[PDB]
């Protein structure tokens, strides 16, 4: 729970999220 | 009822980025992302829906046993607003309280519509 821990976290989770481009059409942004 | 759900704190997230708020919201799906899976939620407030909302891996019992699941209604109780290059904005949930589950709730709450970025 440190402080740049959960940058690290929130920079993965981005990440994460662009990458997702395999899901269905609900999904699309 | 769409009286349930905080409506409009989607848009206020979106053009403001303010994480001041405490935002109710329903959960309308979840799907994971494959390392520990990473779970991605569309949630709505009444009135939009949103499909950039990432769980902190710390809130992944929550899913894992099921008490956070498609149609629960939860409160945020702290998240984390990133801007991507292209305007996006992702929104981390790093704290949450479930407070009604998906079996008390039973249905999607109105007829939400997607957020148009």
């Amino acid at each position: 729970g440190t402080s740049s821990g959960e940058e690290r976290e929130v920079k993965k989770a981005c990440e994460d999220f662009e990458q997702d481009q395999n899901a269905s059409e609900e999904w699309i942004t | 009822m769409v009286g349930q759900l905080s409506e409009g704190a989607i848009a206020a997230i979106m053009q403001k980025g303010d994480t001041n708020i405490k935002p109710i919201l329903q959960v309308i799906n979840i799907r994971p992302i494959t390392s520990p899976p990473r779970y991605r939620l569309l949630m709505s407030d009444g009135l939009n829906t949103l499909s950039s909302f990432m769980l902190a891996t710390q809130l992944n019992p929550l899913v894992e046993e099921e008490q956070l699941s498609s149609n629960c209604v939860c409160q945020i109780h702290r998240f984390i607003v990133n801007t991507l290059k292209d305007g996006r904005r992702v929104v981390i949930l790093m704290e949450l309280e479930v407070l009604k589950s998906a079996e008390a709730v039973g249905v999607k709450i109105g007829n939400p519509v997607p957020y148009n970025e």
